[PDB]
């Protein structure tokens, strides 16, 4: 019927208050210089590289991108800042490579693409773990890959931290070798120079484009024949597109430029017999009632001080329109029912500390969804797990590892945003890194560390005061000054947004108002994959 | 004689042509079994930064490269040259026919909007435009060695003679079939390597030119 | 998006060119000569069997079938030159039974009539093989089979070929019930006399229409039972409608003639709960940009003169859009992605003999196919596999085993058309008779022997000459002539397409334009059954 | 087949024999090199274990 009338969330705010003021500017100056970093990302190496890149005739990596999916449409591009301030004196932007969820012929795709004006396409470790990200993101929510090669193969002093562990260079072969049995279709663009690492990646690949007298395959080039062998080989006919388009068999299709790659790309993802179905119930979309500025007067950046999570939902939310549940029940814990774009999502907030009354609650709410084959949107804002005696009588880490244990076995897609700290053992309650949810985002105000710099400094202080004691003297006024700041530095440069994602910790930094697009994009690339039955482990009640 | 677009009248072109792009994306779209979905809106919005679709426009016998932003209002800011345009704007239908709604720099008009193969129509109250869309390379592209192991049937050119492309230089059978040897060279022969009856064998030569 | 333009094949032949005007002349020949061989098959066993058939106030089973099938509808009738000079002064017209796939109430059925006005409704060995191969493409393709029985029984002093073997006569039944557990429905109009071997084609079906004082179902009838227990019995009281309908309980439904056994066929077949579904992906249908008489101009009729495949698959596929895979490697096979009828098809096709690189490009072609879904069509113009040392020093033979056993495992729907010669083990590379394609058509220039007979003369003579060295005389222009006449004989009259679809060696010799319509015709109705995962065997590398 | 044995100096393997490329594309080869066992088992790899004699 779906005809009757139901109540929204959110309220207006007080535009005029000295708080929301305060918090407009500091959210505002946050964001703005997110933009100004990453508009100096998007450059890459310099126009020096950039004129010798295309002085060869080859487009920027950018610019294979926008030519490569369809016209207007959008692009979720993921970890732009990995590698931001990661090695001491190289500079290596967005990584080296350029991964992202794109839409390719009406049909979405993973695209990899090897930012070769960096390092000549060197692979450092943050690029490495960058590309298998993407790759099990691809595997994940089944997705077709297309890598752009135009590497530069394995750096040499840090190779330790390329080669050997499981999670290293080998891996990339690996899932390619298993996503192609699972028939999640591999295309290569070699539009570079691929050496010995990187000549594994056309190889493995169902289809590969080759450009005319540009790109190159080989096992090992001239100087590394020089250095192994002996021999002093001509590099386009050791390894040139005429030898493995009409000899050795390496390459199916021959292109005459990159523009006739692109086109030539776009067809062979036309002929890949995809048809996406859904197995979700779809309602006309609707724009919430509030805008999303809003947020940055609600949020601010002070992590000290609390707000209202109510707030947030009301603004990402299809028409501000959410059912809650259990409201009056743990009332730290907001759980309920909403839509984004049409989709139904079950959406998990934190409103304050976690108590034991909130992890059943959510336990509750995780088992629910999971019945019912609906996907989880987790919004992170922690500060703890109420340390207590009153609280260890009565069974909280026997309810958060209730909570633990449902987010870890739930087979539907789920999706985390970090809006705040997240500290603790919390972080695990509310399906953080460790968990495999499919993306997770931060806001720029975002804190993560394992218990925020005061507490580590005071129990480092009070467990050597009691070791110590085994003899025992003090230090008072020293150890208190000479523990207080190194501590206080170190957890609060490390707890850093832009420290997180110059790893790969998380998928990106967001500004809150794209917040609800983002959101979108990833749901819809998140339902390409029919949600399995779950199977829940053994609660301990 | 054939007179030059105007600055505004590409701005109208490279419109007409995005608008179409999207119309194509939302018919697309109305067939999909995930509808209302994200990624149908031709909004062009990255993460983070803006997005500039660089095409290129021939007027007449000259190109024109306009560089197009996409901003997050859905409007168009287009810079040919040098010189940057507010362009926004819309289709509409009337019976059967197709008009482009355009507003650039706060300068409103109306055309009506044909695109056939490449030419783009904009017929509006003061003239008739046609901008081309250039056609792409790779859309309108379209010595001897002895094929298998095989016996010789004729020789048709000697030591001297000169031929043209195209022309049948010497005939092999094969097992089951009949496979001429045909020039695609220039010059003279000065060389049949392989007496008539001879068994050739596969990628080998047969006439050699100096 | 699929708005971006594309090329296509093909090229406008020279309409003036003496080869184009005798290769025109020579094929029109072929199918004038097809189209009027075809129309003395229609009329059946003469005019007076017919005047005696239409006395007794039935149809012709030509009629039944017009009368039967959705009006206006195509109908694909199946080996229309069965048992074309095959018996030695017997006339036995289309083999005495016609099959085809039609369709009724909006359901693609089988339909197999038998033809009384020849032989009484005899089954002669090629009618026992001509039915065997519609049953079998009926439970590959999971169609609904309607038998029109009007039959005499088997024939006597063929017995042997008719009764005892595993694909004789009692096939038949076995296929009635496997199908029939299978849920492929099987409905049985019984207009005729069945007797002692026909009776079973009713009483194995789920629902009969039995004509009254037409029909007729017995284990043994009159002259039978006189000459195996001594018993004169009238037939219509034997086995007549009424008994079988209102005392025994043969048959479901009666009918008053012929005109209302059809129309509740049509109504039993409405009732059958029935709804197609597609598992691939559809595109708009549209025509291709060249004519198919131009396929005359361009095939000819000389089988040593070769030709381009390109142009063939321009004239039968979509807008001659063809996106061609592994074009320089191995360029004696084409292979690529084109659609027909708005369904995706993977095309392989011959042009020449076949290498090592061919035959490594068809496994890969192949993988790919099996592994997206999509339908296969092999255009068979073989001569050979290359015989040579350097070639046997590769492993050719190590080659040709991968393209068979990747096209023996392959579980898509797979056709075959031949358009030039079929010899050796290359027919087995591309999909010949055994290999169990869907279907299987020839153009009227066709040949298929084991080799070509100027080869089988010389090795025979070789090898008698190499066999005589024993001992070793010569009997040189004697033994030259005398191998050379009874052999090149011998095997230009078998290698015919009238002989080989005199036997049931192929599914029909179709005229080169009606090719597309037939292909399309052909894919729809294997599109009937959900295409199953594909398991490989061992590819030796 | 998955596996192989071919006997030394006995067994041959080849996809048109000497008779038959000579009527086919006219060419002299002995047997045993054109398809013997040590080709197959050490250069074209058809076989996959190699046998002295019968009962080997
Ligand atoms: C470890 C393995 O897996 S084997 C790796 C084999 N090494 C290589 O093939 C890389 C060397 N060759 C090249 O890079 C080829 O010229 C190309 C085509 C890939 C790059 O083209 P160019 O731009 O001409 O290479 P160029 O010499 O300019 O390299 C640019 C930079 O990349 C560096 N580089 C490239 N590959 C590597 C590598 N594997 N390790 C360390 N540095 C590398 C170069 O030292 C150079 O120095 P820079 O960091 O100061 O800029
Ligand atoms: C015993 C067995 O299971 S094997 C044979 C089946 N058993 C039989 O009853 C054989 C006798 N024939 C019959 O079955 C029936 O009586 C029928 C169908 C022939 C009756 O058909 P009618 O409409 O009366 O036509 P008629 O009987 O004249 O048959 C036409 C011709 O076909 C031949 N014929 C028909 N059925 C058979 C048969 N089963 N075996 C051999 N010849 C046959 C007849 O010899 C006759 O000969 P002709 O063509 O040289 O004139
Ligand atoms: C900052 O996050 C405040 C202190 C952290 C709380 C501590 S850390 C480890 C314990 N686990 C938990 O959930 N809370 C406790
Ligand atoms: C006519 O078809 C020419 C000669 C046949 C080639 C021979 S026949 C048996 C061998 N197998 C094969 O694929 N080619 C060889």
């Amino acid at each position: 019927y779906h005809g009757d009338s139901v109540a929204s969330l959110g309220t207006q705010p007080d535009l005029g208050s000295a708080l929301y003021q305060e918090n407009y500017k500091q959210m505002k100056a946050l964001v703005n210089q997110l933009h100004e970093r990453v508009e100096h990302i998007k450059l890459g190496g310099g126009e020096k590289a950039r004129a010798l890149h295309i002085s060869r005739g080859k487009l920027l990596p950018r610019e294979r991108i926008d030519n490569l999916i369809d016209p207007g449409s959008p692009f979720l591009e993921l970890s732009q800042f990995a590698g931001y301030q990661l090695y001491d004196n190289e500079e290596v932007p967005g990584g080296g490579i350029i991964t992202g969820i794109g839409r390719v012929s009406g049909v979405e795709c993973m695209i990899i693409a090897n930012d070769a004006t960096v390092k000549g396409g060197a692979y450092y470790p943050v690029t490495v773990k960058k590309q298998l990200r993407a790759q099990e993101i691809a595997m994940q929510n089944r997705l077709p890959c297309i890598y752009l090669v135009d590497s530069g193969g394995a750096y040499l002093p840090r190779q330790a931290d390329v080669f050997p562990d499981r999670d290293h260079f080998g891996r990339t072969f690996y899932n390619q070798a298993i996503m192609s049995s699972k028939n999640i279709a591999q295309i290569a663009v070699v539009m570079g120079s691929c050496t010995a690492g990187g000549a594994y990646v056309p190889a493995m690949a169902d289809e590969n484009i080759i450009v005319r007298k540009q790109g190159t395959i080989f096992l090992a080039g001239p100087p590394l024949v020089k250095a192994a062998t002996g021999e002093e080989v001509s590099a386009e006919d050791l390894g040139g597109a005429d030898l493995h388009c009409r000899k050795s068999g390496v390459s199916d299709h021959w292109a005459l430029d990159d523009h006739h790659a692109l086109h030539l790309t776009r067809k062979v993802v036309r002929n890949l017999n995809y048809q996406k179905k859904l197995d979700v119930t779809i309602e006309p979309s609707e724009e919430p009632l509030f805008p999303a500025d809003e947020l940055y007067g609600i949020v601010g950046a002070n992590l000290k001080r609390s707000f209202d999570v109510r707030e947030v939902i009301a603004r990402i939310v299809d028409g501000s329109r959410f059912t809650e549940f259990k409201a009056f029940y743990g009332d730290t814990l907001v759980t309920g029912f909403a839509r984004i774009f049409g989709y139904p999502v079950g959406i998990v907030g934190n409103n304050g500390v976690l108590f034991s009354e909130s992890a059943k609650k959510g336990t509750h709410f995780v088992q629910l969804c999971c019945q019912r084959n609906i996907p989880l949107l987790f919004l992170q804002n922690i500060t703890g797990f109420m340390v207590g005696r009153e609280y260890e009588a009565e069974g909280i880490a026997k309810d958060g590892a209730k909570m633990v244990a449902a987010v870890a076995c739930a087979q539907v897609p789920k999706i985390t945003l970090i809006i705040g700290g997240s500290y603790g053992a919390g972080n695990y309650g509310m399906c953080g890194r460790a968990y495999s949810p499919r993306f997770l985002y931060i806001w720029p105000n975002a804190r993560i560390s394992v218990m925020g710099g005061e507490q580590a400094a005071n129990v480092l202080a009070t467990i050597t005061k009691d070791q110590r004691a085994r003899e025992g003297k003090q230090f008072s006024s020293a150890d208190e000054a000479a523990l207080k700041e190194p501590i206080i530095k170190k957890f609060e440069e490390e707890g850093n947004p832009y420290y997180s994602s110059a790893r790969v910790w998380d998928d990106g930094i967001i500004d809150p108002a794209d917040t609800r697009l983002v959101l979108g994009l990833s749901f819809s690339a998140a339902l390409n994959a029919p949600i399995e039955k779950t199977d829940f482990g053994i609660f301990r009640m | 004689s054939r007179k030059a677009a105007a600055k505004e009248s590409l701005c109208q072109a490279a419109l007409g042509l995005i608008l179409k792009e999207k119309a194509m994306t939302d018919t697309f779209t109305l067939q999909a079994h995930d509808q209302f979905s994200p990624f149908s809106s031709s909004s062009g919005r990255r993460l983070n930064i803006s997005y500039t679709r660089n095409m290129t426009l021939k007027d007449g016998k000259n190109n024109v490269a306009i560089a197009v932003t996409y901003n997050h209002d859905g409007s168009y800011s287009m810079q040919i040259e040098d010189k940057t345009f507010q362009v926004l704007g819309n289709l509409y239908s009337e019976g059967d026919c197709t008009y482009l709604k355009c507003s650039v720099n706060g300068v409103a008009s109306k055309a009506k909007l044909i695109i056939l193969e490449n030419t783009i129509y904009l017929f509006s109250k003061e003239g008739s435009i046609e901008i081309d869309i250039p056609v792409p390379k790779y859309l309108s592209s379209v010595g001897p060695l002895a094929p298998m192991t095989g016996t010789i049937e004729k020789v048709f050119v000697k030591a001297g003679d000169k031929v043209k492309a195209g022309d049948s230089l010497m005939v092999m059978i094969a097992m089951k079939m009949e496979h001429t040897i045909k020039s695609p060279k220039d010059g003279t022969v000065k060389k049949v390597f392989y007496r008539e009856g001879a068994q050739a064998n596969r990628h080998t030569p047969l006439v050699e030119f100096e």
